RNA sequence: GAAAUUGUUGAAAGGGAAGGGCAUUUGAUCAGACA
RNA sequence: GGAAUACUGCCAGCUGGGACUGAGGACUGCGACGUAAGUCAAGGAUGCUGGCAUAAUGGUUAUAUGCCGCCCGUCUUGAAACACGGACCAAGGAGUCUAACGUCUAUGCGAGUGUUUGGGUGUAAAACCCAUACGCGUAAUGAAAGUGAACGUAGGUUGGGGCCUCGCAAGAGGUGCACAAUCGACCGAUCCUGAUGUCUUCGGAUGGAUUUGAGUAAGAGCAUAGCUGUUGGGACCCGAAAG
RNA sequence: AAAUAUGUAAGAAGUCCUUGUUACUUAAUUGAACGUGGACAUUUGAAUGAAGAGCUUUUAGUGGGCCAUUUUUGGUAAGC
RNA sequence: GCCCUGAAAAUGGAUGGCGCUCAAGCGUGUUACCUAUACUCUACCGUCAGGGUUGAUAUGAUGCCCUGACGAGUAGGCAGG
């Protein structure tokens, strides 16, 4: 009975192959990411050049935070807060945007904060507070093997492979996203920057869509 | 038994994401963007400074 | 036993699992089947339709046993023959020497026919038979011999 | 706090042991807990639960209900498993051969079975003769032939047999049972 | 929708696979460029209070 | 029996530890701590003594001396965290000090070896100290906070 | 020979009730463990 | 014209001070650094040094201090209540037993089951044994006179665990108990139909019908026990004015 | 003639093809219903969620309610 | 707009009290800072749940081990003691 280092090699040697793949993968997302970022920047200028205005596509992904406690909530929002897995305060989940989710958000605005997340904040959410739902349980990620285990079914075999699937709202975004246990943030470290939380953002409160300004918050709460 | 952050703890940083070496190696996080000098049409400015 | 009993559990709880509002008093519905037609009628129709009133003829001094007449179905029939004795007759199934069965002597009154007896001929003695009980017997070449 | 979507600390509500206290049962169960953990065969998982089953859920399988299930097309050599007791049925004359594997065989049952050159088998014997339950036929007793269910479901227009002692006419057969006494059910 | 489906289902099977025939909710719209040619932005401002009665 | 004894006992077979991963790595000193520097002893026996820094010992302690003859403090060990590093600095390039190790202070009146050692180092130091005027007197004086001092403001 | 309740002796506290919770000063008192 | 800066954002840039925690207990995993042997901050604290070895640390207790703290029981929408009981302490002090029962469960035997009215017997109210009967079940349905459960593999259809065959696997087929849905068949009641026949008014074959039954369609019951529940009893305990 | 509220549908119990059964039905092998044989798998026919779904039996307490924003009746009003 | 008049009740008395006047008042803006049985991370208890493990030749198989979530409570149910 060999295996001593025998099959021990026939793994590690093949453990290397799989990092390699990941390395070539991650390296390439970068090219993608920046040279799309870059692409808009010069779009915006190129239209300014022409006198024309360049309107970038509506955001496709949002990140939501239950900003309100548990009690004295009316039934229909109460459900939607469930269906969106925000069943306790300061917990957050990703939402793919279409009308048929938009209307959901609509309905729960005075109970949540939400907006558009950078790669930076998606990257840091997943790294530090990312957990998988595996037979319920809620497993911390912390080794890419865990992801391949469950999400490999759809491509996706690295924590960054996860992230790429989120941020780009992939074809497998349902499975990808749901795979992540609703994040559990602490309270913001500065504070809310408002004297009173439960007004709209636009009115100097915290709830509703605050667009790119969601990154400043989530980061304070991460 | 004890979750370790990546983001700090370079060890597990590299355990996920083998790219973090080369990223860091090639100061990727500070890419000096290539310089173009396109100038905006006078429509754009006139109307920016309109009333 | 007293010790597995829930009143032991209730010790230390004021109300004995009887509630503080509505207590445990003497007889609130009334005693017994009171208010059958009145405040417990809902219960009596459903759970007990048919309860009130009257149907059918009165029979003064009915003596049961007048009407004694236990039924044995063909269903069994062969049961009445002891199992050792039994197989001997099933195989070797003919007239000339076919088993007699005094079903009165079993303790039955009528032979009904719940169906399927092997083609063995049998001489069946009873007080009473179903029209089919007989046919079935006769199709095996048995007969029914009426006794009392 | 958490908007609970579901009741907290619910028990699965499925049995886990027999509520029995008989060693021998306890042992058989030892066998099949082992056998069902380590053998990826469905039959063992099924059998294990059936041992936890209580008397009601173990209605008797009869030897005549057995003979029928062998009359099953292509099923004449499989071995009937019964996680309960087997009873005799005088109503069938030409019971077949085979192999019955049960918890208990009534005297008449086991008699009839062997009288035609069959074999009666404790389940642990069944275990060793066929770990993965290969070539088994599990039969089940008629659960709903209990007298008690006659009375389940009672109410108007339900056709369901009163909970009633002494019966005959004069026993709930008037008002509410016939169009000429108030009404009908 | 079914007989609609069953057609492009075959029509694209007999072609070269590649179907996609679940309905999808309204997607947020794409980027686009708006020209100024013939269309300079007309600046507006709030009005003062009047009555006319 | 008064009590009915268990049906189980703990094994008294003690486990061995897990193979811990904690390298004792070398302690790099705060920048103000350069040989030749005058320290202020914030505590202990010679609390408030101003005193010259000589060598970093392999048990992280500091090698100081008064010099003895100036202020009475001898060649000694001192923890680097109970000390105020000042800004003033003599030259220790002529003081040997390599002799002095941890074992040199193993507990095991005064061993004349020390009494000799202590004369030799000091004689070198006073040579240097005599260079900058009023230093010797500086060293001889104890440090104390006076009404008004805010260390969180004071430069040393 | 319990309790309520009482005499004595000892200790202690007390600016219009007493008793209680968390916490530590102080006093009194006590375990365990060192080897 | 060419810069700078602010502002917003990014870095898998570097780096300082401080606070809480140190679960785990051989090894095993994922990695990192090394040309290398190795090493490591990579599946949870170790290294070095000192103090007391004691009332030092710690418990308990009394008091002082900061903040906080209304009387319990009860009925009630609502009690600290200007609602009721309660001055104090001991000892008593309230869901029981029984007859008959529903669900559930355990156990014995099983188309049966129940020794204990009784008899036999005894180390004598026990334990041991047992004949005949009886009760409940094994047949239903009509007010009754009465009649009484297979067209068929004890039926067709659909779902169905499990097993069987094919396949490496995915899958496909075969068979399918319990159970559930639906269409039917059989028995009695009701209504219709009324063959062969006859002591000419008896007989009721056969085939039917938006009718109907606590039914049949390869039995599940009987007995002991228990928690909970039901009724009658002084009926959880104490209470009338009366008769 | 709104807003809110509210019925149904979004497939395998689906869509087509061929052509049996009957006492109903048709001028009619016409049709109605129930079938036999065949053709098409999970982008099999929107979203999000699901610590699974379904089902059965038995039994407690309760059957004086009160408050808030909004809708609203009586009343001049009311801590009505 | 703020302020003043309009502006009358019974024990002495209430922006909560002292007191405050370029406020410690009114309207508005910007930061910082204080602290809930809530949130985040960790230990420990218990409840529910999903895994693993009858292999002797030592000690609980209702056991042993890994892991995840959760924890308000009258009347009332059940359970373990
Ligand atoms: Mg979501
Ligand atoms: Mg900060
Ligand atoms: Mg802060
Ligand atoms: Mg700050
Ligand atoms: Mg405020
Ligand atoms: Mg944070
Ligand atoms: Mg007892
Ligand atoms: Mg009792
Ligand atoms: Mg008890
Ligand atoms: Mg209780
Ligand atoms: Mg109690
Ligand atoms: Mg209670
Ligand atoms: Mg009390
Ligand atoms: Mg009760
Ligand atoms: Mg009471
Ligand atoms: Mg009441
Ligand atoms: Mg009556
Ligand atoms: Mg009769
Ligand atoms: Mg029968
Ligand atoms: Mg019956
Ligand atoms: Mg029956
Ligand atoms: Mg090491
Ligand atoms: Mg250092
Ligand atoms: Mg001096
Ligand atoms: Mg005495
Ligand atoms: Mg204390
Ligand atoms: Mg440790
Ligand atoms: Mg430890
Ligand atoms: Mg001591
Ligand atoms: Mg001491
Ligand atoms: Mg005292
Ligand atoms: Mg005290
Ligand atoms: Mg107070
Ligand atoms: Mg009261
Ligand atoms: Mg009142
Ligand atoms: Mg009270
Ligand atoms: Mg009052
Ligand atoms: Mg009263
Ligand atoms: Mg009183
Ligand atoms: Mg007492
Ligand atoms: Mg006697
Ligand atoms: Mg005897
Ligand atoms: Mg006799
Ligand atoms: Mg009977
Ligand atoms: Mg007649
Ligand atoms: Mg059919
Ligand atoms: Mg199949
Ligand atoms: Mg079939
Ligand atoms: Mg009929
Ligand atoms: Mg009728
Ligand atoms: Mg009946
Ligand atoms: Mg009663
Ligand atoms: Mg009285
Ligand atoms: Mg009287
Ligand atoms: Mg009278
Ligand atoms: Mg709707
Ligand atoms: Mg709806
Ligand atoms: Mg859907
Ligand atoms: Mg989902
Ligand atoms: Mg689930
Ligand atoms: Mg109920
Ligand atoms: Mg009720
Ligand atoms: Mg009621
Ligand atoms: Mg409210
Ligand atoms: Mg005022
Ligand atoms: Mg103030
Ligand atoms: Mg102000
Ligand atoms: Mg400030
Ligand atoms: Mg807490
Ligand atoms: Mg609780
Ligand atoms: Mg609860």
């Amino acid at each position: 009975a060999e295996q001593v280092a025998a099959e021990r090699a026939a793994r590690k040697a093949a453990n290397k192959e799989k990092r390699a793949i990941i390395l070539e993968r991650n390296a390439a997302y970068q090219k993608e990411y920046e040279t799309a970022e870059r692409n808009i920047i010069q779009a915006k200028r190129d239209a300014k050049a022409a006198g024309s205005y360049y309107v970038e596509a509506q955001h496709k992904l949002v990140f939501v935070v239950r900003i309100k406690g548990i009690n004295k909530i009316p039934p229909k929002p109460r459900k939607v807060l469930q269906l969106l897995r925000l069943t306790r305060i300061n917990s957050g989940t990703f939402v793919k945007v279409t009308k048929a989710t938009l209307e959901l958000l609509k309905l729960i605005e005075p109970y949540v904060a939400y907006g558009y997340p950078s790669y930076s904040t998606i990257r840091q959410l997943v790294y530090k507070r990312g957990f998988g739902k595996i037979n319920k349980q809620r497993v911390p990620l912390s080794d890419n093997a865990i992801i391949e285990a469950n999400l490999g079914k759809y491509g996706i075999l690295s924590i960054d492979d996860l992230i790429h699937e989120i941020i780009t709202v992939g074809p497998h975004f349902k499975q990808a996203n749901n795979f992540l246990w609703p994040f559990k943030l602490s309270n913001p470290s500065g504070g809310w920057g408002v004297p009173r939380k439960f007004k709209h953002f636009i009115q100097g409160g915290s709830f509703g869509n605050r667009e790119e300004f969601i990154n400043k918050l989530v980061k304070s709460m991460n | 038994v004890l979750k370790k952050n990546p983001l700090k703890n370079k060890q597990v940083l590299l355990r996920l994401n083998p790219y973090a070496k080369v990223f860091a190696a090639e100061k990727l996080g500070s890419k000096k963007a290539e310089k173009t000098g396109t100038k905006p049409a006078a429509v754009f400015t006139e109307t920016l400074k309109h009333d | 036993p007293s010790r597995f009993t829930k009143t032991r559990k209730h010790r230390g709880h004021v109300s004995a699992g009887k509630g503080r509002i509505g207590k445990h008093r003497k007889h609130p519905g009334g005693r017994g089947m009171a208010g059958g037609q009145h405040h417990h009628r809902i219960n009596m129709d459903k759970y007990h339709p048919g309860y009130f009133g009257k149907v059918g003829m009165r029979y003064f001094h009915k003596q049961q046993a007048h009407f004694w007449k236990p039924v044995l179905n063909l269903d069994k029939l062969w049961t009445l023959i002891p199992e050792d004795k039994r197989d001997q007759y099933l195989k070797s199934a003919s007239k000339e020497t076919a088993p007699v069965i005094d079903t009165l002597a079993a303790g039955y009154g009528k032979i009904l026919g719940k169906g399927r007896i092997p083609n063995v001929p049998v001489i069946v003695k009873a007080r009473f038979v179903s029209k089919l009980a007989e046919e079935k017997i006769r199709a095996a070449g048995g007969v029914v011999e009426l006794i009392a | 706090g958490i908007d609970h979507t579901s009741k907290q600390h619910k028990r699965s509500g499925h049995r886990t042991a027999p509520k029995s206290d008989n060693v021998y049962l306890k042992l058989l169960v030892k066998l099949y807990t082992f056998l069902a953990r380590r053998t990826d065969a469905p039959f063992n998982k099924v059998v294990l639960k059936a041992l936890f089953l209580s008397k009601i859920n173990r209605p008797p399988v009869s030897v005549s209900r057995i003979a029928r299930a062998l009359k099953q097309e292509g099923a004449a050599n499989k071995t009937v498993v019964v996680v309960g007791t087997v009873t005799d049925d005088a109503r069938i004359f030409e019971f077949p051969k085979t192999t019955v594997a049960a918890l208990r065989f009534t005297a008449g049952a086991r008699a009839k079975i062997v009288k035609a050159g069959g074999e009666c088998i404790t389940l642990d014997q069944l275990a060793v003769r066929a770990p993965k339950g290969q070539n088994t036929l599990i039969l089940r007793g008629p659960r709903n032939s209990r007298e008690a269910v006659r009375h389940f479901g009672m109410g108007p227009h339900k056709g369901k047999a009163p909970r009633i002692l002494s019966t005959g006419r004069k026993f709930e057969r008037a008002r509410g049972r016939r169009r000429s006494k108030g009404f009908k059910v | 929708r079914v007989k609609a489906n069953a057609a492009k289902r075959a029509e694209a099977k007999a072609q070269g696979v590649a179907v996609q025939l679940k309905r999808q909710p309204a997607q947020p719209r794409e980027s686009r460029i708006v020209s100024t040619e013939g269309n300079v932005p007309q600046t507006l401002a709030p009005v003062p209070y009047e009555t006319f009665i | 029996s008064a009590q009915k004894a268990p049906k189980w006992y703990p094994s008294e077979d003690v486990a061995a530890l897990k193979k811990t991963r904690k390298a004792a790595r070398p302690q790099k000193l705060r920048a103000s701590l350069v040989p030749g520097t005058v320290l202020i002893l914030l505590a202990g026996r010679f609390r408030g003594k101003r005193v010259v820094y000589l060598k970093h010992l392999e048990d992280n302690t500091l090698l100081i001396s008064g010099p003895f003859k100036v202020n009475g403090v001898p060649l000694r060990r001192v923890n680097a965290r109970y000390v105020i590093a000042t800004s003033t600095k003599v030259s220790v390039e002529g003081v040997n000090v390599e002799k002095f190790n941890v074992e040199y202070f193993a507990k095991e009146e005064i061993k004349a070896e020390r009494v000799e050692d202590q004369k030799v180092v000091d004689k070198a130091l006073i040579a240097e100290i005599k260079k900058t005027p009023l230093l010797k007197q500086y060293l001889s004086a104890s440090f104390s906070l006076k009404n008004g001092d805010k260390p969180h403001m004071l430069k040393f």
